[PDB]
């Protein structure tokens, strides 16, 4: 369902249209008890709308402009965005950050509320790596132990520390080469690419624009694939047979069909 | 200021590009470099292998540098090595290769400089240039009868250590003692071993002094950036906590303005 | 036992590696090395350096000058100016080289420098002759 | 005292690059190792 | 500027609905505010004098409403709406370049991409001086002929492979050949895209001189000579290689086949030239 | 943070209140005010829509006696006065580590010491991510 | 107001001061990697410094018009490349008493005449060379 607060439109309506499509969630979560998705683009705008609508009103701005009610406005609308013994309301946000500047009031006050982080890096989609999540910018407070389980942390740590190591190594294979710590950084920048090609899946919105079926990969299947590739069990096959297939048996089976064609 | 900070920050971001841009450069050079070391470290320990076996104790100095500079304390020390040398052999003819040794030695021992080769440093050591050096020791015709070759060692990555290499004459190895027990010596075959023996302990200082100055250059330069990066993210943020405070200052002025009224 | 140094600007060959024979051509005589040898050192002239290790492989390093030193604890420093295996070169071109020689010495006249660097060409030329045809 | 090359734009001496607009000691830098090379032009 | 500030705050709007005249009678209008910067001022004038709240420098509250509300209504109309369309091109003024003031804040936010102006790159002689890595269009190569997305694709990739190695290109001389490749031939597309003043060109001519950019045929050509190519190789295709251009007009592309024709024509006119 | 700034405001000092029933009689207790950045950002949601004159990041000028006034009673009592004490463990976030800024430097001058959690630390993996060498106990 | 806002002898000796100083401004810089410099250069780096150690003037203590003249003239002719900045203000003192009760006849000179005569200099720089003798 859209709201659609135009940018045309006076700042009360920008202002009140994230409450309009909150208040539509709310009804499938308390009434249907339902998980529901809310999408707020963009949640800056609704922070300047506010601002608009109290310099309208006549307020004292706070700091850098902003207005003083700032993180009252910004907290009446998010503690309605939470998990009741009904159903629940996941909330993922288009950022805006002005100047740059993580210090800024705006993204200061948005961030005290978010509980995940998902980091779209054109650098990923100029390697072919769709979606194009940065794996190392994108948090989640629930990476944690407790939450997810161990098996889901520690691959998840390792899949990090491997990504990060190959970072780290790039620029050295830039300088001296492939040849560097005989076959041990081979094995890691091996691991590491078939990694980066695992992340990558289709999707099943684009598979018209594509040709490619959407995969819808389970969590245990996420997992237990990952684990695969930590553990090194896949190291007979091409990183191709890792990309755009989204179970680890759809690897296996691309790998045997490129060792049939081949 | 605002605007003092932002041009700031411009420039400490150009430094890191520069030298971001020489860190990459210098560290494709001293793989080369220690490359070609790897091969003619043994050719220099054949070389200084005799010299070793003789036990021969000691005029003139060669002093290796290149005419390509802030590569961080190599032509410094170097020459602070060969400032040390003018304290202890005042009377000693030098010759240099590079123009930053001359420049450093000639307001203190302008007296005592045989000659300073220069135009080096861009192109890498080889034999040929050891050679140019070589004829220049013989056909000048001076006197010398001990002598050492100034060079950085190559002890590590980030550490190089500055010794000197023994030269000899061809007069001071016929009155060796020990050169009694080599044989089949006459005038012409110490002669020729002598001054070939020079051309490739001066390739030794050559391939070793490159690749100490490539791994100082690429350190330094890795120091520089990873330093200009660290001034880069406090400008940055000295510079959003300025444009914070002057448009909090700004708005209080204008308020303040319009509730006077 | 014999430790083997055999280096060159170019490549290196040996390190410290048992030897059973090594034949240099020097000033002093085209003579030969086995281990414990006479503590002596000569000047290198162009010719066949042979290697001859423990397994009795034989190897052919031709070279075009250097230096030969043997001293008292068996420790051969063979440091050579180009050393090269002799299968990569060509006879023809060593005659080519050889006649390039001989027109500089004809051509040299009363240029005795000249004429020394023809008969050093002639030398080199003879020498990788013999090299290339045997 | 003088405004010596390269301590600043509007410092009282400088006017150029960032460096040399920037100023402190990088500036001075520049202005030394340029004004060496064309004093030995000259 | 003599004008008073409500004729000031009111002329966009004006010639806005005289643009929407266009649009929705089915024809194609294209708008020009140069420039919002002084009708955000005008407006700001009117809005102090009148005792509404300032806020940030001065300016009230509903200056983004302003500026909104006016550029929303370049649209492209559906067909059953006629057909029409109307484009704007607002212009703002920066200070000192700096985009992340309040007013140029707000247009850009507003607006589907923008062109950037610098001063350090129109005395480089860059002119027009756009910033390549700044500028963006998010309308993207929709906006494009398939002859101009067939060349621009890979020239946006080369300039900015170009832009990657643009450190080493200042001094490193003794780089590799494929970082000497890569710099040389962003010098040629940089020198490609300059342009003098008062001179548009039909796209057919921008196509063609951008496609012997990224094909190599200004590689073996100094960057001086760039200019002087652009128009004699024009003429050379204009009136002596007519049925080339007549098969790219035909087909909207560039076949192989005539991918080698302009081959042999480029490789004989460097000869001449 | 859905609840109003006075209801944000008047929290520290409710705590307060309950912590200083046991430090009158003859009890201790620990107090925690997570966070009183946030506090202060309510107070001055206060003061500006009073129209108070705003002052440094446009906080009022008593912002510092709205700390102040909250922390001192926090103390350790004497025998006489039973014994009892109160203990005050003050929370404040700072922006990108800046403990220059207005409100960190007010509750340094104000609290005995401060321990100090660093970021870099926290991205290598050492928890607590405590700065040694910034924490000061006075 | 520039020189014209100072006197005849004090115009003729600041206006050569302030092309010195712009000169030493130029070869200051030198001294920070600088090793081997040129001739005339060490002897304008040299003058500059004696020139910036001149303009050093302590608290309560301003001094005349013609001995302001005197030293900077003394400073911009070469007459103080000899001596060690640290005892120009030793000289500073001492050579001009030297020139007060010896030579006074020579301020007379000047301030009959207004300015720096080539006489007057080649006398005043003999009366340099003889104090510096016996300093």
């Amino acid at each position: 369902a859209l709201v659609y607060g135009q940018m045309n439109e006076p700042p009360g309506a920008r202002a009140r249209v994230a409450l309009t499509g909150l208040t539509v969630a709310e009804y499938f979560r308390d009434q249907e008890g339902q998980d529901v998705l809310l999408f707020i683009d963009n949640i800056f705008r609704f922070t300047q709308a506010g601002s608009e609508v109290s310099a309208l009103l006549g307020r004292i701005p706070s700091a850098v402009g902003y207005q003083p009610t700032l993180a009252t406005d910004m907290g009446t609308m998010q503690e309605r965005i939470t998990t009741t013994k009904k159903g629940s309301i996941t909330s993922v946000q288009a950022i805006y950050v002005p100047a740059d500047d993580l210090t800024d009031p705006a993204p200061a006050t948005t961030f005290a509320h978010l509980d995940a982080t998902t980091v779209l890096s054109r650098a990923i989609a100029e390697l072919g790596i769709y979606p194009a999540v940065d794996p190392l910018d994108s948090t989640s407070r629930i990476l944690d132990p407790n939450i997810i389980g161990e098996e889901h942390y520690n691959i998840a740590r390792g899949v990090q520390k491997i990504l990060q190591d190959y970072k780290s190594l790039q620029d050295i294979i830039a300088i001296l080469g492939m040849d560097e710590l005989s076959e041990e950084d081979k094995l890691i920048v091996s691991r590491a690419r078939k990694i980066q090609r695992f992340l990558s899946q289709p999707f099943q919105v684009a598979e018209v624009f594509t040709g490619h079926a959407g995969k819808l990969v389970p969590i245990k299947d996420t997992i237990k694939g990952f684990k695969m590739i930590l553990n090194g069990e896949l190291d007979h096959l091409p990183e191709v047979a890792f990309y755009m297939v989204g179970p680890i048996e759809e690897v296996v089976a691309k790998a045997e069909k490129i060792a049939e064609s081949q | 200021t605002l605007k003092a900070v932002s041009i700031r920050l411009k420039s400490v971001k150009n430094i890191q590009k520069i030298t971001q841009s020489m860190k990459m450069v210098s560290a494709a050079k001293y793989t080369k470099a220690e490359r070609e070391l790897r091969v003619a470290k043994p050719y220099g320990q054949g070389a200084m292998k005799f010299y070793e076996k003789t036990e021969l104790k000691g005029q003139l100095i060669i002093a290796i540098s290149s005419d390509r500079g802030l590569c961080g304390a190599v032509h410094s020390s170097v020459g602070r090595q060969l400032k040390a040398d003018l304290a202890a052999n005042p009377d000693t003819m030098v010759i240099c290769v590079g123009d930053k040794i001359r420049n450093i030695l000639q307001r203190l021992y302008g007296n005592n400089l045989a000659m300073v080769c220069n135009d080096f440093g861009r192109r890498p050591p080889v034999f040929e240039d050891a050679t140019k050096v070589a004829r220049a020791v013989l056909e000048s015709g001076m006197e010398f009868t001990n002598g050492k070759i100034v060079y950085n060692a190559f002890r590590s990555v980030v550490s190089f250590r500055t010794t000197d290499i023994p030269v000899f004459s061809k007069n001071a190895i016929e009155s060796a003692d020990s050169i009694a027990a080599y044989d089949s010596l006459d005038s012409d075959v110490i002669q020729s071993y002598v001054e070939y023996s020079l051309a490739s302990l001066i390739y030794y200082t050559m391939k070793e002094n490159a690749t100490s100055e490539q791994s100082s250059r690429m350190t330094a330069m890795d120091n520089a950036s990873k330093n200009a990066g660290e001034m880069i993210d406090k400008l940055t943020m000295t510079f959003n906590r300025t444009r914070q405070a002057v448009i909090t200052r700004e708005l209080i002025e204008i308020i303040s303005g319009a509730s006077a009224l | 036992q014999m430790a083997f140094t055999f280096a060159a600007p170019s490549q290196v060959f040996y390190n410290n590696a048992n030897i059973r024979q090594v034949d240099v051509p020097s000033f002093s005589g085209s003579f030969g090395i086995l281990p414990a040898h006479v503590a002596t050192l000569a000047v290198l002239k162009p010719g066949v350096v042979t290697v001859y290790q423990e397994d009795g492989s034989t190897k052919k390093y031709f070279v075009s000058s250097g230096t030969v030193t043997v001293n008292d604890d068996s420790s051969v420093q063979v440091l050579a100016e180009e050393a090269v295996p002799v299968e990569n070169l060509d006879l023809q071109a060593a005659r080519d080289i050889l006649s390039k020689a001989q027109s500089d010495v004809t051509s040299a006249g009363a240029d005795m420098l000249k004429l020394a660097e023809g008969q050093i060409a002639v030398e080199v030329g003879e020498a990788l002759v013999k090299a290339a045809e045997g | 005292q003088l405004g010596e090359l390269g301590t600043g734009a509007g410092k009282g001496g400088g006017g150029g690059g960032s460096v040399r607009a920037a100023g402190g000691s990088f500036g001075r830098r520049e202005a030394a190792e340029e004004e060496r090379y064309f004093r030995q032009k000259e | 500027a003599s004008d008073a500030a409500p004729l000031q705050y009111l002329a966009p709007y004006s010639g806005c609905a005289m643009g929407e005249f266009f649009r929705d009678n089915g024809k194609h209008a294209l708008i020009i505010y140069d420039d919002l910067s002084k009708q955000a001022v005008a407006y700001r004038q009117m809005s102090l004098l009148l005792r509404r709240p300032p806020g940030r420098e001065a300016y009230p509250g509903d200056v983004f409403y302003l500026h909104s509300r006016l550029l929303e209504r370049a649209a492209k109309m559906s067909e059953s709406n006629g057909g029409g369309s109307l484009t704007a091109l607002p212009v703002i003024e920066t200070q000192a370049g700096d985009v992340s003031a309040y007013i140029p804040t707000n247009v850009i936010s507003i607006t589907d991409g923008q062109i950037f102006l610098e001063t350090e790159l129109f005395y480089k002689g860059i002119r027009p001086a756009i910033n390549v890595g700044l500028s963006v269009s998010r309308v993207g190569s929709a906006a494009q002929t398939r002859a101009m997305k067939q060349v621009a694709g890979s020239m946006k990739l080369e300039l900015a492979q170009y832009r990657e190695v643009a450190a080493f290109a200042q001094f490193g001389s003794d780089l590799d050949a494929s970082t000497q490749q890569l710099l040389s031939r962003g010098v040629r597309l940089t020198e490609l895209l300059k342009q003098g003043q008062y001179v548009p060109m039909a796209i057919e001519d921008q196509v063609a001189i951008i496609y012997c950019g990224v094909r190599g045929h200004l590689d073996k050509v100094e960057p001086s000579k760039i200019t002087k190519f652009e128009k004699e190789f024009s003429q050379h295709i204009k009136t002596s290689h007519r049925d080339i251009l007549d098969t790219i007009a035909k087909e909207g592309q560039i076949s192989p086949d005539t991918d080698a024709k302009l081959k042999k024509v480029v490789t004989d006119f460097l000869s001449t030239f």
